[PDB]
Formats: structure tokens, C-alpha cells, sequence
């Protein structure tokens, strides 16, 4: 249980520093949608964080805010 | 000076990628398990994870300093990196000796 993505069994202890570090799997941290805490997410990759869906614009890795 | 748009193409001489856990700067987004040089798809903790595609003999990373890429092993070769800055203010390709 240290993939954020509800029932991810991904064994992060041997993932790369940066997933173990982000609680995400590399498949989760790239797909366009995922239940986090019961709610669709997306990983995005500028903030390596999960936000709801409408911080994004339609199927960007990124949310909305020009950083 | 070697410039992509804003970006400014900034080559580092090492004498070993040890000297880069000692860097202010760099020490926090260079992951020093990983075999191969490797670049990064946005700016956190341990981000260099992209394998570059047949990199030259003394190539030990990249490291875009701003925005965010396409992040997959073995795709973009170091000519095409420096296409894909997307905001980076500066594009540092660390060397060996
Ligand atoms: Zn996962
Ligand atoms: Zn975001
Ligand atoms: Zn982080």
C-alpha cells in the first residue's frame, strides 16, 4: 500500500528513488486517469502530485497553472 | 554561448559523477543508483530517471532546469533533448574528464 492509486500492490521498495519518494508506480504516474482515495486523478507531472481531474485541461500531464 | 530558443545549452566537465552529490544545485535531482546517463521529465527529488538513447562515452546526464517533457528510456538521443526544453532556461549536459 504505497502506490497512492487505491489497491495498486506495486512494491515500491524496489521502484526507482523517485516513485517510492512520489507514492506512485511509473504506470500510475503516466496514466490519464486513476481512483486515488475514491476519486479520479491524474499525476501531474509538473507538481509530481495526484489532482482531480478538473485541474487539468482534457488529457494534459499537467495541470492548469503555467509554472 | 550554444541557445534552443530561451534555452541555453550549458555543457559541465566532471571528474567523476561523484562530485554531483556534493552540488547545491544538482544533488537533489540526480538518482546515483541508476546505471546509464539519464534526463529528467519535470523538476522533484531523484527525477533524472530517463535513460538517453546511445549516449556518447563520457555522457553522465541531463538536466533541464524548468518545464516539463516527454519521459521514456531509450528514445530521444542528446541532439534531440535539446529540441524538447519546453520552458527549461537551461539545458546542463554533464561530462566525464
Ligand atoms: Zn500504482
Ligand atoms: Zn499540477
Ligand atoms: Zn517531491
Amino acid at each position: 500500500r504505497l502506490c497512492q492509486v487505491d489497491r495498486c500492490t506495486v512494491n515500491l521498495t524496489e521502484a526507482k528513488q523517485y516513485y517510492r519518494r512520489h507514492r506512485v508506480c511509473e504506470v500510475h504516474a503516466k496514466a490519464s486517469a486513476a481512483t486515488v482515495a475514491g476519486v479520479r486523478q491524474r499525476f501531474c507531472q509538473q507538481c509530481s502530485r495526484f489532482h482531480e481531474l478538473p485541474e487539468f485541461d482534457e488529457a494534459k500531464r499537467s495541470c492548469r497553472r503555467r509554472l | 554561448e550554444e541557445f534552443v530558443g530561451d534555452m541555453r545549452i550549458v555543457n559541465v566537465n566532471l571528474s567523476n559523477i561523484d562530485i554531483l552529490k556534493k552540488h547545491e544545485t544538482f544533488k537533489k535531482y540526480f538518482d546515483f543508483t541508476l546505471t546509464g546517463p539519464r534526463y529528467n521529465g519535470n523538476i522533484a527529488e531523484f527525477a533524472m530517471i530517463w535513460k538517453i538513447k546511445n549516449p556518447p562515452l563520457n555522457l553522465l546526464g541531463v538536466f533541464f532546469d524548468d518545464g516539463t517533457r516527454d519521459d521514456e528510456d531509450d528514445k530521444y538521443i542528446l541532439e534531440e533533448l535539446k529540441q524538447i526544453g519546453n520552458g527549461a532556461k537551461n539545458m546542463y549536459i554533464f561530462w566525464q574528464y
